[PDB]
């Protein structure tokens, strides 16, 4: 377990994409790591509300949230190396809308 | 409005006095020339909520490629919370919208 | 996947207080036993939530104004007599509102 | 109060300009004859939030078999939210307390 997850609280507004926090795995100290996210808000409805920069780990919200209607988003972050092999188990990330 | 139904505006509403799962609730409303509750806006939601308790009631809302009403329309107002991903049917109580497993027997509301 | 989870809404007086009855439809094939794990369940704050093992009744044991967690992440488990799981654990999120 | 610290009552607070991880924030405050913020009550938390932004600041709070301040006292007021189970250090912003991975560089608050 080498996931480093900063505190995520949704903003209050743009322009979009809007950066939330930068997620990372300390495994990046041993090799290049690539990031992805799955879950509601990511790859399941509502789709694409959140996206993550594959190389930087920057998690972003893509639209004003008044456009969506769910209370919380349960995302899962993934970390793999060039070959696609996972360097961490997926980490659950709960984002609550206020 | 028919006996035991509540009139609000140009519509009639039936608040059940027993519980059925989501599918059986939908069927009960259809048998009465009505539809499992499709809320149009916040004013209607707020009004109907005054007749509800903390107990949940089925409405015509489901998670089918996003939360959408049975008339095909996607949820465009309010907010719905969920405890578990298997909760794919929508319900309402006096405090708001929440998801539930469709097999759960709950009260329900019809609208004509 | 046969978990059936009713909508949970947090309520002081008659404790423990029932929240909802959860179940796995695997119970129509054999006797199922339920348990919950998680912060608020088997880890601090311990016992805020408990579940009736044979029935699936999930309950809260104290006013939550005494706790400091915004949202509880619990997992329900269903096993058979032989103690083997008949379902994968189900995550149940409960937000204090 | 030393230069750049804010005085309130008989207390001196340091609101950082840059960011450090949790252990580094703790070390810094101790090097300046103070302590990474242990909020005493809801009154002091309310006082503090007036001076905070949406950005999070580290305080002397950690989850070790439950949330407790560095003085060993459990958190007994307010509420803390979290995104992930690995976030075992506490931070605060203008809206409340939130957990964060301890390795994350954040602004911090010292009190003396």
């Amino acid at each position: 377990m080498d996931w480093v997850i900063p505190p995520i609280s949704l903003p209050e507004n743009g322009p979009f994409p809007k950066n939330l926090v930068q997620i990372k795995s300390n495994k990046d100290k041993e090799g290049k790591v690539f990031y992805s996210i799955t879950g509601q808000g990511a790859d399941t409805p509502p789709v694409g509300v959140f996206i993550i920069e594959r190389e930087t780990g920057w998690l972003k919200v893509t639209e004003p949230l008044d456009r969506e209607r769910i209370a919380t988003y349960t995302l899962f972050s993934h970390a793999v190396s060039s070959n696609g092999n996972a360097v961490e188990d997926p980490m659950e990330i709960l984002i609550t809308v206020t | 409005c028919p006996d035991r139904w509540m009139k609000y505006g140009n519509h009639c509403y039936y608040f059940s006095v027993e519980e059925k799962d989501w599918n059986s609730s939908l069927e009960f409303c259809l048998a009465r020339d009505s539809h499992l509750l499709v809320i149009t806006d916040n004013q209607e939601m707020s009004l109907l909520q005054v007749f509800l308790s903390e107990a949940f009631s089925w409405i015509g809302l489901r998670n089918n490629s996003g939360w959408r009403w049975e008339d095909g329309s996607p949820l465009n107002f309010s907010r719905i919370s969920s405890n578990s991903f298997v909760q794919t049917c929508g319900a309402i109580n006096k405090n708001g919208l929440q998801a539930s497993s469709c097999e759960v027997p709950l009260h329900w509301v019809c609208k004509k």
